[PDB]
RNA sequence: UCGAGAAGG
DNA sequence: ACGTCCCTCTCGA
């Protein structure tokens, strides 16, 4: 069944994060991406089974998080980069205010 | 990393989605076998055992209330007021 | 060398812990993880100083689980080597390419030809040694060697020396 | 989960972790640390008394072993770094006491130069000026030759009885 | 079981920086160079082909595991190649603010044709914002043809001309007419200074002006360009890279060994066009690219109304949900929805094994995925799944602790109970369950205007959560009798209607008695009736 | 088009109302800093009437003999006809209430006394009476500085923002001010004893009462107006345009409405029915 | 000024059918195109060229539009916005998310 | 698995 | 350059 953005609203203005988390990340979707803490993007090969974490190009094995998104925005971001978008994620802030 | 506890400008009392979370938060918890500090009088409902360590206030939560700037007020549930 | 780092990690724990040795338990992982451990950073990260007066600071419980991560703050003795530094050790290791020297919990390798001319070798030894005119590398002898280079290799960063410089070799 | 901070050659050119300048865990630019092997075998030693110390709550080439056992009280067999360090420390110390430990640092942190020389000259046992500035690259003008073989004579008394 | 554990350490996303490729970044990220427009066609037999698909990209075959990293389709996430272009080529997107740099910069030196002098361009430049100070510099920059020896230096002082595109690449008059190659403009890019193109409204790292050209093209791993089993049958995606190939690999060709003008020059603009209908095919003139058919261009992938971002990421299609036709029921107490049995047979909640429901949950658990107080699944603590409905050993399967029981969902259970309109928070309310047969949604008759519903073959979604933290969330938030008052009008939004409300008027008049016999039975059916006559 | 644009939009934690960049749009949220389901049309009895009658009801004048309180009205009631310190009180008490009538003529300039505002007083001294079973022949046990200074410390305790300058102080004051001048024309000392005959305790509970029900309506730092907003309007609209009964000619000009809506929204210089209403 | 007769003619459309709405959603999505110095259009051109995120932006009318000109002039986004988090399957800022909680180890031993 | 049509509140 | 919300079915390359 669609959880679609009418629905969206009427959690939020009910104030239940928690769960529209729930209904859209363990309802559907949910992924386990590894992202470089250089560039913010999904190059990291997870050899884990193995351990062997790497990210070629910005050759680092020691800066590497995991991140649990949406596949849809696992395919966003790629579809993105296709397009020569750099969506850099990144795992803290910087502008404060 | 700035606030003082004895400066506190935001309510004393307990919001509804405060209480919605640490009740979720403390029921999610002891249905994972997380020690019960109240005195269990026979519930098999995480829920209402959570309920139960707020009506005794035994709760070993803190809100850290965070104000738009980037400022943090912590405020304890034990502290807390429960009206609502 | 020998360094002491004002380091800092994070630890999960599971929401059955939550109550009693609550901050036993996180010091006990905390030594779990970072006691004996080598990173390419620091290096040999071998004791944690001063166990008692310890920070632990709040606990964030995490969104949908219940388990709370700890920035844990500590103090630590930390091992990382340099290219230049002449380092004394025991020899360890003696084959037909040279010998490995054990510089604290890091072993260093010493090359027949990072070794002067009159050092020779002497497989049919026992133990196995390297002659010289009037010294011998034993199997077990004291050494003093200057590290000419380092490598990062996982968890054991190990390095090459030389003794072919002066001042270098005998005790 | 790996470990945090709060921020290469013996050519004074070390590493950007271990420089001079480096922040206190309060938040204060304070000296590195540095420590020879002497300065060191006793801040493990007596940092593992504290531990042995609080899980309590609830002579010769022969301290060898003593040592051996704490090692097996205070921390897990799991760790045959600290274990190889300490039999590397306690035969490689040049001081065993802590009040000619201490005297030692009193004589090297005068003369206000770079930690790591001071904790590589407590740690290597030099006679020449030539022997001492060619063992530490570092020296060369940062010391009279008749000022640093001063120094090398006291510390050559200061040794203990090894 | 879902996915594996990898020690990396979890985080959440904090700052999203958005920047722009470098066509040294995608060489370096890429795996191998896509040369062959070719999928598994080695011989159309059992492998892909070292070319495109899989050439270190990511698997295809269910049953085969990545060529990198070796984790196969669930948890691999997809690699990135790359085509190295013949010549640089425009971007769709940044075709109109390529042409708009050009309009302010130096076609000769790279320097700003209004530099720091000119007093209404340092007003602009003074302007610390971002497209805001980009706009201001573009108007007063495209009228001046011509730079400057010094006025009281600043460089050289050549013409400038007067560019206006063409529908794929740009031309420039000065007084003789003269095509703007895209070479020609990268050059340009390139020398434009490092003051100049950060003042302009661009970046030193993540947007420099010279990559709205593209140098080297990022080929997308098989996830977003998926292969289908009508023996194989790939994505209109995967068919438009096979062109860009095409077109880049003759023009490749044709500058090598021959030379002829009008040749270069043709199969250049063809590329461009490629690479342009690839990204957009919705472009100003243009043909509109068709293969043997339209094509769907990424843009169109991410486009509004559905498209990843309006129709899959702010909507989801999403478990644990249920829909059927709605009746209603005066006998249903308000905060409580009547569940259809077969409904609560599929519907199922997790409950970790604890010593408190271990005995009853070993009951379901023993009780099957028929019987309707039961369990369709249990899962372990070592994170596999035990089919209740298949297991040989589901008939004993002793239970432990820290296990979960996918139990049937059960009476007085919170549900998201929702209309479709959803157009008030009034809309989507939680409620109690109270497993009924017959295959409709029996709500309370009070709780009708809230939802707008009527029964005339209405339908309505019902939503049930999994964890016990969102079950509180359901239930101290979204309950019904919480909405009772609503706040869009301060009154409350739920009364009585209908026969009970005909019927209490025809009740509370004078004119109307009970005599004893009925009236006991009214008082019995009050269910808080204090027993007193 | 709404929800998209105010979804951003809540209470936070220091009752400002903002979006995501943490720009203010309302510093207290509804003007007054109320929860909408709290709030309950009430009637300002001090600004309708005449004047005349305003006196009856209001003015207690110790100092008579026909305008004084009965002394069976109240226990303290000769010995406190003509008491000077007390009078001083009574004077400063009808020297508010007729500024309330002056302040609520000003806001409301066409004589509106029923609007919505939290806390049903009315209900309140209805279940006072009610609980406390009051006797409307013998008199009140309460003295004539019982009900004015405890009336004056309830509104001191009447918080909707917790601050320390004066800055919030002041603003804080603002956001009361129209239940406390409602707050006034309900605890008026006539009122209190000639018509609502309370007692010393019925009065205190009526007193905490107000307190609680005040301090739970506010509203709860978190809430979702942004969106709550834009919902409260969409639902009217989705229903709205209801066609009945026919005129045309001006057409009720905008009687747009639906494509007023739309008109308003993306606001648009060509109007479709431009009128100027001179005065 | 501009702002009560923009309230003026919405609750006149509102009231037209007597309806009713509590002054304070009216009033917020007036002070909404207020507060910024003139009259913000509630369409694509807007409200949406603000300088919100971008994640949220491109949820509304101008999709792949804002996401090129956000690689172009090189945007960064807070994520504080409601419609990052649900883009990003992480628990938004909002009601039950606009806090943390946390566990005091003091009150842990204090409650036995 | 994409495009065209009919139908319910 | 936008041009409501979800549902159920059946037809074409
Ligand atoms: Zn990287
Ligand atoms: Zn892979
Ligand atoms: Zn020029």
């Amino acid at each position: 069944l669609r959880f679609g953005e009418m629905e969206r609203d009427c959690m939020i203005a009910h104030g239940a994060a928690s769960f529209l988390k729930e209904r859209l990340m363990e309802a559907s979707d949910a992924f386990r991406v590894h992202i470089c803490g250089i560039c913010g993007l999904m190059t990291v090969i997870a050899k884990l089974n193995h351990n062997q974490f790497e990210c070629k190009g910005c050759d680092n094995k020691i800066d590497i998080y995991q991140i649990h998104i949406p596949y849809a925005a696992k395919l966003l971001f790629q579809e993105l980069m296709a397009m020569n978008i750099t969506p850099r994620l990144y795992t803290d802030r910087s502008r404060d205010f | 990393k700035a606030i003082p506890k004895d400066q506190r400008a935001t309510t004393p009392y307990m919001t509804k989605y405060e209480r919605a979370r640490i009740l979720g938060t403390r029921a999610l918890q002891i249905s994972m076998n997380a020690p019960v500090f109240v005195d269990l009088e026979g519930e098999t409902d995480p829920l209402r055992i959570a309920m139960k360590e707020l009506a005794e206030k035994k709760i070993p939560l803190v809100i850290r209330r965070y104000l738009p700037d980037g400022s943090f007020e912590d405020w304890s549930v034990e502290e807390l007021i429960v009206d609502l | 060398m020998f360094f002491i780092k004002d380091l800092s990690l994070n630890i999960t724990l599971h929401p059955s812990f939550f109550g009693p040795r609550m901050k036993q338990y996180l010091k006990t992982k905390l030594l779990e993880e970072v006691e004996g451990s080598c990173t390419g950073k620091f290096g040999y990260i071998l004791c944690v100083l001063d166990y008692d007066n310890i920070d632990i600071q709040r606990g964030r419980i995490l969104p949908t689980d219940g388990s709370a991560e700890f920035n844990v703050k500590y103090r630590a003795v930390v091992f990382k080597p340099f290219k230049g530094e002449v380092v004394d050790g025991t020899v360890v290791s003696c084959s037909q390419h040279g010998f490995e020297v054990q510089v604290g919990p890091m072993k260093v390798f010493v090359t027949k030809h990072l070794m002067p001319q009159d050092l020779t070798f002497n497989a049919g030894s026992n133990p196995p040694s390297y002659q010289s005119s009037e010294d011998v590398i034993t199997i077990k002898s004291r050494i003093r060697v200057k590290i000419e280079g380092c490598i990062s290799q996982v968890s054991s960063i190990h390095a090459i020396g030389s003794i072919k410089e002066d001042y270098l070799g005998a005790i | 989960v790996s470990t945090s901070t709060f921020q290469n050659a013996a050519t004074l050119q070390l590493g950007q972790e271990f420089q001079l300048k480096q922040i206190n865990h309060q938040g204060e630019e304070e000296e590195l640390i540095a420590l020879n092997l002497s300065e060191a075998r006793l801040v493990i030693k007596e940092a593992l008394v504290e531990r042995r110390r609080a899980f309590k709550r609830s002579t010769r080439e022969k301290e060898l072993e003593s040592i051996d056992v704490l090692l097996e009280q205070t921390t897990g067999g799991n760790n045959k770094d600290l274990k190889n360090t300490m039999q590397y420390l306690t035969n490689f110390s040049r001081f065993r006491d802590q009040e000619t430990v201490g005297a030692v640092i009193q004589l090297l942190k005068s003369t206000g130069l770079h930690p790591f020389e001071v904790a590589q000259l407590g740690s290597l046992a030099c006679d020449t000026a030539d022997e001492a500035k060619t063992l530490i690259p570092s020296l060369n003008n940062k010391i009279s030759d008749d000022e640093l073989e001063r120094i090398l004579k006291e510390l050559s008394n200061l040794e203990t009885l090894y | 079981v879902g996915q594996q554990y990898s020690s990396a350490p979890l985080r959440t996303v904090k700052e999203v920086q958005f920047g722009l490729f470098s066509p040294e970044e995608v060489r370096a990220i890429s795996v191998a160079k896509i040369r062959f427009p070719e999928t598994m066609d080695e011989t159309q037999t059992r492998a892909k082909i070292g070319g495109l698909n899989d050439p270190r990209l990511g698997s295809i075959d269910r049953n085969l595991k990545c060529q990198t990293c070796q984790e196969g389709m669930n948890e691999c996430p997809g690699h990135f190649g790359h085509i190295d272009l013949a010549k640089p080529v425009f971007h769709v997107g940044f075709i109109a603010k390529i042409k708009k740099v050009c309009e302010c910069v130096c076609m000769h030196c790279g320097k700003l044709l209004l530099d720091e002098h000119n007093e209404l361009m340092r007003q602009a430049l003074a302007i610390k914002d971002s497209k805001k100070r980009f706009a201001a510099i573009w108007t007063l920059c495209k009228t001046k043809m011509v730079c400057e020896t010094d006025v009281p230096s600043r460089g050289c002082g050549n013409t400038q001309p007067t560019i206006r595109k063409d529908g794929l690449k740009l031309v420039g008059s000065w007084k003789e007419l003269r095509v703007l190659s895209t070479e020609e403009i990268l050059n340009i890019f390139k020398h434009i200074s490092v003051k100049d193109f950060t003042s302009l409204g661009f970046n030193e790292v993540f947007s420099r002006p010279e990559w709205m050209i593209l140098t080297c093209l990022p080929v997308p791993p098989p996830p977003v360009r998926p292969s289908i089993s009508f023996q194989r049958g790939e994505d209109d995606l995967t068919f438009k890279l096979a062109d860009i190939l095409k077109a880049n690999i003759s023009l490749e060709t044709l500058e090598h060994n021959g030379a002829p003008h009008h040749a270069i020059e043709e199969a250049e603009s063809l590329l461009q066009f490629h690479v342009a209908t690839y990204m957009d095919n919705d472009i100003a003139g243009q043909p509109q690219a068709l293969q043997k058919s339209p094509v769907k261009s990424i843009r169109a992938r991410l486009k509004g109304k559905e498209g990843r971002i309006r129709g899959n990421l702010m909507g989801k299609r999403v478990d644990f949900s249920a829909r059927t036709v709605i009746s209603g029921d005066p006998n249903l107490e308000l905060d409580q929805v009547g569940v259809p049995k077969s409904i609560a047979k599929t519907l199922t909640y997790p409950e970790v094994v604890t010593p408190y429901n271990i005995d009853r949950l070993t009951q379901l658990v023993r009780n099957g995925p028929n019987e309707h107080p039961g369990a369709k699944y249990v899962i372990r603590d070592s994170g596999d799944r035990i089919d209740l409905r298949y297991s040989k050993r589901a008939g004993d399967i002793q239970l432990q602790y820290g296990w979960k029981v996918e139990r049937h969902i059960m009476d007085n259970d919170p549900v998201l109970f929702n209309r479709q309109p959803s157009l008030h928070k009034m809309s989507m309310m939680a409620h109690r369950v109270k497993v009924i047969p017959y295959s409709t949604f029996r709500l309370n008759l009070s709780v009708t205007s809230p939802y707008n519903a009527d029964f005339d073959g209405d339908e309505m979604n019902l939503h049930v959560p999994q964890s016990e933290e969102t079950r509180a969330e359901l239930s101290q938030l979204c309950a019904v009798p919480l909405q009772i008052v609503s706040p869009q009008s301060n009154k409350p939004c739920m009364g009585i209607v209908q026969d009970t409300l005909c019927g209490i008027r025809k009740l509370t008049l004078r004119d109307t008695f009970i005599e004893l016999d009925q009236v006991l039975n009214m008082l019995y059916w009050v269910p808080d009736w204090d027993g007193v006559i | 088009r709404l929800v998209k644009a105010l979804e951003d939009i809540m209470v936070h934690y220091d009752n400002t109302t903002r979006n995501s960049l943490g720009n203010v749009i309302q510093f207290i949220y509804g003007e007054d800093g109320m929860d909408a389901a709290h709030i309950e049309k009430q009637s300002l009895d001090t600004i309708g009437g005449s004047d005349a009658a305003f006196e009856k009801r209001y003015r207690v004048d110790l100092l008579n003999t026909d305008h004084t309180l009965d002394p069976s009205l109240l226990e303290s009631g000769s010995e406190i006809l003509g008491d000077l310190k007390l009078q001083v009180l009574l004077d400063e008490e009808y020297k508010q209430l007729v500024k309330d009538r002056k302040f609520l003529r000003e806001v409301f300039v066409d004589g509106e006394a029923n609007w919505p505002l939290p806390v049903n007083i009315r209900r309140i001294i209805q279940n006072a009476q009610q609980t406390f079973h009051i006797d409307h022949t013998k008199p009140s046990d309460l003295t004539i500085k019982d009900i004015v200074l405890g009336v004056k410390d309830l509104q001191e305790n009447l918080l909707v923002l917790r601050g320390k300058n004066e800055i919030i102080q002041n603003a804080q004051r603002d956001a009361v001010t129209l239940f406390c001048c409602l707050l006034r024309s309900r605890l008026a000392t006539r009122r209190v004893l000639q018509e609502y005959r309370l007692t010393k305790q019925a009065f205190d509970w009526v007193l905490s009462n107000i307190e609680a029900q005040f301090l739970r309506s506010v509203v709860h730092p978190g809430e979702m107006v942004g969106v709550l907003a834009a919902q409260s309007i969409g639902e009217p609209a989705t229903q709205m345009t209801l066609n009945t009964f026919h005129f045309a000619g001006v057409a009720s000009k905008k009687v747009s409405g639906v494509p007023r809506l739309k008109e308003i929204l993306n606001v648009a210089k060509n109007m479709k029915t431009p009128s100027l209403t001179v005065y | 000024a501009g702002r009560a007769a923009l309230y003026k003619e919405v609750y006149n459309v509102i009231a037209s059918d007597g309806s009713y709405v509590n002054y304070r959603h009216m009033a917020l999505l007036v002070d909404v195109m207020t507060t910024q110095g003139g009259l913000t259009s509630v369409t694509r051109h807007g409200f949406n060229r603000s300088n919100t995120g971008a994640l949220m932006r491109c949820s509304f009318e101008e999709t792949v539009e804002i996401l090129f000109e956000a690689g172009a002039s090189a945007e960064l986004d807070d994520c504080r916005g409601v419609s990052e988090n649900v883009i990003l399957g992480q628990m938004a800022p909002i009601g039950t998310g606009a806090f943390d909680v946390m566990i005091d180890e003091e009150s842990l031993v204090k409650y036995m």
